[PDB]
């Protein structure tokens, strides 16, 4: 019949085709009620300190500061050197360096060999 | 465009390729064949600054057309006779080229016929 | 599943949203109006055939099968109104929507060109700062403990006062400034 | 801002997980941190990994352009999943179908162009003939050296 | 004056725009007909195409063997 | 381009497109006529009415506001709010 | 079910406040209070003066330096006359006419 | 500032293809309740529209007449 | 060179005896006078350099750096007078004295003909910079940034002192002209290998090189605005100048000994550029852009061709100007919104149009738009590296994408889109900030008209 749609990393499943949307259990209702309560609390705080006529400045957001501190200043204390991190660091740190060193060394060795034997065309080459 | 199908779907022993031509001497089958003669000397056609592609065997009407185009300014639409002469001469040269192609094709056909006749006879 | 008024979407709401998007996509596939009318009446009949269904699990199964039908039968590029999201001129004029507090930073030389407008602005700011404490004191005494359970806001209860948190929804910029 | 609001180490005991979920303004059963593989993520939550185009375009957000709310725990790659950048929104047809169709079309066109290059199309004419030894002097040939005289005969 | 916006009916048209539109369409068709009458060769062909099958073997210099 | 709108104009527009409905008697409805209460309509008919509103005024009403407009005056108020009429 | 009456009251109050604000957005006739403050000269200032200036520049500062302005030499045909020395170029060979 | 609308009773679906589709729906046991809404589309100046061939040869008559007088003038002025 | 050192050292009585309200006016006026005086160093000859005495000289490489330094000091004085407006008077005078001492040390570092004098003041430039960073920096991490910067520099540069004393004991002199006429080739040995490493690693750290650049995204962020100007516009170029001076003596070992380091930049300027695509911080974005540009300078110096040298000179001057302007714009945004994160303040073209124009022009000069001298330097380095090897053009071309891919990105999220609703303290642009932007930018566009004065000593 119809081809079933499967999710991907760059193409998620649609909301309407998700079975978990149609689950009408009371635990899901409690979860959505708690989520709505949290959202209403945060929205009420934001628009209480946002509609203030006295305030002039920036309504600072703890989530933004939390995100910046996690992205920049919290990476090192939560790092432990194991096999995965060491293999990823060695694979992506000194891999391309060795690869490009070998490529450029090979090309320049071939070019110098051709130049010193009078084979490469260097007729009008006077700007280097 | 049947020659392409003849060479590609049939056999290429008879159909002449356009890469190198001719594969035969011009004195073969043509007693006293005379060569094409230019009307334009190389000096006057050099001073006319013709394109090297346009420096072909029929540059005389090209020079006449360019002189008409230079002399009839700004009346830019009344040099049709000279360009008609020029592309008529180019049409005649194209006719000569396809005649040479047909001559090469018929000579290759004769080669195939002669070689099969000599293979069957002996 | 993400609404400011309700925590969730009921079955009837899902069916109505499906009918809306299916009719819009059918209008996209059926550009000529009479053909669209034929197939829109056909879709209305198909939706009315299973209207009086009392078994909830059968209605849910029909809803899921209709969702699969719709997803198989989408237009790859449906018609979007120019100002709706995804449209050709959606959020086009948002560069022109200057907030009104920039008028507080105007020089007195250019403030002298509009005397009556700035007098009205001053009286509006006076009204806002007169009603703000009444609005917040209404907000504390209306909502139950533990924070509000819904994002909905109360109106102006008493007389002579304004609804709470009204300034940024009244003084919002126009669509085409 | 106070020191207990910043992210900390990876939570293991359930009470630290509860305090972390309280810190990030989310339910305790909805808070799933990144796996403890020592990549520096810490206790930051693992969000459902969806772009900002997937959010509701009609619900009024605190940041209407970003489609985001004040105080919401934002994604670890929010700077990656903004509406100006890579989108994860569902497609009318499948991802593998798109990849297979595009790769097949490109491969078929490349193979057919190779076939056409191997088998060209021409006209049944002889080669173009130029006078004066194929324009030997006009082609940059030196006048001091005498070339082989070639000539074209009429047909 | 300006053109008032009508509702569910055919809008008001100036005589100038329809006159100019008909004039330019007639000019295009006159140009096409005039250029096909005079040139008549850039569409149909310029010179006859001699098919190679009617050329004799004497003018091609084919030796009989 | 873009002639200005007015409240009585948009009210005339919504009423004018409302009397062209074969499920509605034009001699009964008013500007406070409920659909499933005073006119005996259906929810799907309300959806069709809202789509007619969108196709009439050229802008799409969102669903979460389409499920709330129940009288012609409510549609007038919503269009007035969305288009910033009577400046 | 549409609005609650509570929401209807809120929407009505916000709508009348918004209409008052939009009415206040209008302009009085005195606003803005602005303070108090040759037929074809475009063909003179924008055309002729640049022609004068850069003709002076080209004639007395560019062409005085070598190889600044190099022009392709004029085309030479069989049958015309040269101004610089006066030779008549000889005419071309007789055409073996095709027509 | 002031806008005036035509009569709402003047839109009828008779003669238009909306009548045809309403009759087809009746033959299938259905009805179209929105035909009068777009009965204006097929009635008035928006009815009797040209086809592709009619739109391609727009102004062909005057152009052919101009070609005729032009070729006659070019015939006479040569001799 | 005494005509510039003495007024610079007399600027300290000028700033220490002035009134409490006219220190900025007097200091800016007299530093602008010194910047005007600086133009007398353009007396350059096609064969010989300009030699003043036994102690000081200035060829065509040091001259643009000197003019840039003495032009840059008034710009720092105008920039750093808003976050120090509430400061105590004595600390204000101490800050101005630190800036004056830093300029004096720099302009006599660029002119020392003898190498150990160059080293002495090249390290005397550490103290005022570090004092400024660790004193007038804002947040907690200024102390760690200062420690990282100081220790990277000194731990890289003590073997440079050892090698220079070895050169003085071996060759017999450290004068640059004598060394120009007494230079001997360096043969192949391990001693010469570590000689090359000791001579190069100090400038490798101060360039910075990729893998030794970890002190840049701290010291460029925690420092104040004037500290950011000197950190991005002189000191990196000071390391480049020292590299150009000291690569004379290290031939022909360099022809293979530069083989790893080039790769460490050729890949490095990719990776750091990619970091600018995923940076949540504006100042860090500018710092990593500086890392990428200076890595390109490193490659140009290491391949040692004439075209690469002129490209390196033009690139150093243009990058100093552009990085200083970008730091000024970021500091203005930080002053207005009181946070450094890039995503907080959006849509500022609707509120600040002329500063948006300055942002657009600075971003255009950042991504090497022709005919600016940024493009001239980048182009010349590209020609020289293509002469060095072919596949290098790939490592150039991809960079030519990614640079724009962050620059316009930096243009969008700070200036385009819908503005942040709750931020309502966006004051209109002052005349001081606009004057600072114009004084940063107009010399660059004017240098695009006559670039031959910044194309190095072998132009
Ligand atoms: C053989 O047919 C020689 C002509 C060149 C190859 C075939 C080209 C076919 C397509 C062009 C002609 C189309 C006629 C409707």
């Amino acid at each position: 019949s119809f081809p079933k749609y499967e999710p991907s990393r760059l193409a998620s499943l649609p909301t309407t085709l998700d079975p978990a949307e149609y689950d009408i259990s009371s635990e899901t209702r409690k979860a959505q009620a708690e989520r709505l309560a949290i959202r209403s609390r945060l929205k009420r705080e934001y628009q209480l300190q946002y509609n203030d006529p006295s305030r002039r400045g920036v309504v600072e957001d703890p989530a933004l500061i939390r995100w910046t501190c996690a992205r920049s200043a919290n990476v090192y204390p939560n790092f432990r050197p194991n096999t995965k991190t060491s293999l990823l660091g060695a694979l992506f740190g000194i891999g391309p360096l060795i690869f490009w060193y070998y490529v450029f060394k090979t090309d320049r060795d071939r070019k110098e060999k051709l130049i010193q034997e009078g084979k490469l065309d260097r007729t009008f080459n006077i700007s280097y | 465009g049947a020659h392409l199908a003849r060479r590609y779907l049939g056999d290429a022993s008879v159909e002449p390729e356009p890469l190198r031509m001719p594969t035969f001497p011009p004195d073969y089958g043509f007693p006293e064949r005379k060569e094409r003669e230019m009307v334009a000397t190389q000096q006057e056609m050099n001073d006319a600054q013709l394109v090297l592609q346009q420096r072909d065997y029929c540059a005389h009407y090209l020079i006449r057309f360019l002189k008409c185009k230079r002399d009839s300014f700004p009346n830019f639409l009344a040099c049709k006779h000279e360009q008609h002469d020029w592309d008529y001469c180019e049409h005649l040269d194209y006719v000569k080229r396809m005649k040479e192609f047909e001559r090469e094709r018929r000579l290759l056909q004769r080669k195939k016929r002669r070689e099969q006749r000599e293979a069957d006879m002996a | 599943a993400f609404l400011p008024s309700a925590a969730y979407l009921t079955h009837q709401q899902k069916v109505l949203q499906l009918y809306k998007r299916a009719l819009r996509h059918l209008e996209s596939r059926c550009v000529h109006r009479d053909k669209y009318r034929y197939f829109a009446c056909l879709l209305r009949a198909r939706f009315d055939e299973h209207k009086n269904e009392k078994d909830m699990v059968k209605a849910t199964q029909l809803l899921r099968e209709a969702e699969k039908e719709f997803w198989h039968g989408q237009h790859p590029q449906p018609y979007i109104f120019p100002e709706s999201p995804g449209g050709t001129s959606y959020e086009r004029y948002e560069c022109y929507k200057v907030p009104e507090w920039c008028l507080d930073d105007w020089h007195p030389s250019e403030k002298a060109m509009y005397p009556d407008y700035f007098a009205k602005r001053e009286q509006w700011k006076k009204l806002r700062r007169e009603s703000w404490e009444r609005e917040v004191k209404q907000l504390q005494e209306e909502t139950p403990v533990g924070g509000p359970r819904t994002e909905a806001l109360p109106p102006a209860r008493k007389q002579g006062d304004l609804p709470p948190l009204w300034w940024h929804i009244v003084t919002r910029p126009r669509e085409r400034p | 801002i106070t020191k207990d609001m910043l992210p900390g180490p990876y939570p293991k005991t359930p009470e630290e997980r509860a305090a972390a979920a309280k810190k990030y303004n989310m339910r305790v059963e909805d808070y799933e941190p990144y796996p403890d593989d020592g990549m520096g993520y810490g206790d930051y939550p693992k969000l459902p990994d969806r772009s900002q185009q997937e959010r509701d375009p009609w619900y009024d957000w605190d940041h209407p352009d970003l489609r985001l709310n004040w105080g919401e725990p934002m994604h670890w790659d929010l700077d990656m999943y903004i509406r100006n950048r890579v989108d994860t929104s569902p497609t009318p047809v499948n991802w593998n179908l798109m990849c297979k169709h595009l790769f097949g079309f490109v491969a078929f066109m490349l193979f057919m162009f190779w076939v056409g290059e191997t088998y060209p199309t021409y006209q049944p004419v002889g080669p173009k003939q130029y006078p004066y030894n194929n324009l030997y002097l006009e082609r940059g040939g030196d006048p001091n050296k005498e070339p082989e005289p070639v000539v074209h005969y009429e047909i | 004056a300006h053109i008032e916006p009508r509702y569910r009916q055919f809008p008001q048209l100036t005589r100038s725009q329809v006159i100019q539109a008909e004039f330019f369409s007639a000019t295009m068709w006159f140009w096409i007909l005039w250029r096909f009458w005079h040139d008549s060769d850039a569409v149909l062909g310029h010179f006859p195409y001699p098919d190679p099958s009617q050329w004799t073997d004497e003018e091609l210099g084919i030796p009989p063997d | 381009d873009a002639p200005p709108l007015t409240l009585e104009g948009i009210k005339d527009r919504v009423l004018y497109v409302l009397k062209l409905y074969d499920k509605i008697d034009p001699e009964k409805l008013s500007v406070n006529s409920h659909f499933m209460k005073d006119l005996g309509l259906d929810s799907l008919d309300q959806v069709e009415i809202i789509m007619a509103m969108e196709d009439e005024f050229g802008f799409e009403i969102p669903d979460i506001d389409a499920e709330k407009l129940m009288c012609p005056q409510e549609i007038v108020d919503y269009i007035a709010d969305k288009k910033d009429v009577y400046e | 079910s549409g609005y609650t009456p509570d929401e209807k009251l809120r929407l009505q109050q916000l709508r009348e406040l918004r209409r008052r604000w939009l009415k206040d957005q209008e302009l009085s006739p005195r606003e803005p209070v602005l303070p108090p403050r040759r037929h074809s000269i475009f063909a003179f200032t924008h055309v002729l003066i640049p022609v004068w200036i850069i003709h002076y520049y080209l004639k007395y500062h560019v062409t005085t330096k070598p190889y600044t302005i190099v022009e392709k030499k004029p085309r030479i045909f069989p049958g015309d006359t040269i101004l610089e020395t006066g030779e008549v170029i000889p005419p071309m060979k007789e055409f073996p006419d095709q027509h | 500032s002031k806008m005036e609308l035509p009569d709402y009773k003047q839109w009828k679906i008779e003669g238009t293809p909306l009548e045809t589709v309403q009759e087809k729906l009746a033959a299938r046991g259905l009805r179209d309740p929105w035909g009068r809404n777009e009965a204006w589309r097929y009635m008035g100046g928006f009815a009797n529209n040209v086809s592709f061939v009619g739109a391609l040869l727009k102004g062909f008559k005057w152009g052919f007449a101009a070609f005729v007088v032009a070729v006659g003038a070019e015939y006479y002025l040569e001799s | 060179m005494l005509k510039y050192i003495i007024p610079t050292m007399m600027l300290m009585p000028l700033t220490w005896l002035s009134k409490n309200s006219m220190i900025w006016i007097n200091t800016t006026l007299h530093s602008l006078l010194i910047s005007l005086t600086s133009l007398l160093l353009l007396n350059q000859f096609g064969d010989n350099s300009l030699n003043f005495s036994l102690t000081f000289f200035s060829d065509s490489l040091s001259t643009p750096l000197l003019i840039l330094t003495m032009w840059l000091l008034p710009l720092m004085l105008m920039a750093s007078q808003h976050h120090l407006s509430k400061e105590n008077l004595a600390r204000k005078k101490l800050f101005i004295s630190m800036l004056i001492l830093l300029q004096l040390f720099l302009i006599m570092t660029f002119t020392a003909t003898e190498l150990i004098f160059f080293y002495i003041m090249f390290e005397a430039t550490l103290v005022p910079t570090l004092i400024i960073i660790t004193r007038w920096g804002n947040q907690t991490e200024r102390l760690n940034a200062g420690l990282y910067f100081l220790f990277y520099t000194l731990a890289g540069s003590l073997p440079l002192l050892v090698a220079l004393i070895y050169i003085q004991n071996t060759m017999g002199s450290l004068n640059f002209l004598i060394l120009q006429y007494w230079v001997q080739p360096m043969p192949n040995s391990w001693s010469n290998t570590f000689m090359w490493l000791a001579c190069m690693m100090a400038f490798m750290v101060k360039m910075p090189l990729y893998g030794l650049h970890l002190w840049l995204p701290k010291a460029h962020v925690e420092a104040p605005i004037a500290g950011s100007m000197v950190l991005a516009a002189i000191l990196l170029k000071l390391g480049g100048y020292g590299m150009m001076r000291i690569t004379l003596l290290l031939n022909p070992i360099t022809d293979f000994m530069a083989y790893p380091f080039i790769m460490l930049s050729l890949w490095g300027m990719i990776m750091t550029s990619s970091i600018c695509l995923r940076q949540t911080d504006l100042k860090s974005l500018i710092a990593y852009s500086s890392v990428s540009h200076m890595a390109l300078v490193i490659v140009a110096i290491l391949i040692q061709t004439p075209w690469s040298y002129m490209g390196a000179t033009a690139l150093m001057i243009a990058h100093g100007l552009t990085s200083s302007m970008l730091f000024c714009l970021a500091n203005s945004n930080y002053e207005r919104v009181h946070s450094r994160t890039m995503i907080l303040a959006r849509g500022l073209q609707t509120l600040l149009p002329l500063m948006a124009a300055w942002w657009l022009l600075a971003s255009l000069t950042n991504l090497a738009l022709p005919p600016s001298i940024n493009l001239i330097g980048e182009l010349f380095v590209v020609m020289s590296t293509f002469s060095w090897s072919n596949i290098t053009i790939i490592l150039m071309g991809l960079n030519m994408v990614i640079t724009a891919l962050y620059s316009l990105y930096m243009l969008i999220t700070t200036q385009r889109g819908k503005h942040t609703h709750h931020i309502n303290n966006i004051l209109p642009s002052f005349t001081r900030e606009n004057a600072l932007m114009s004084l940063h930018m107009l010399p660059l566009l004017l240098l695009s008209l006559n670039p031959k004065i910044i194309l190095g000593p072998l132009y």
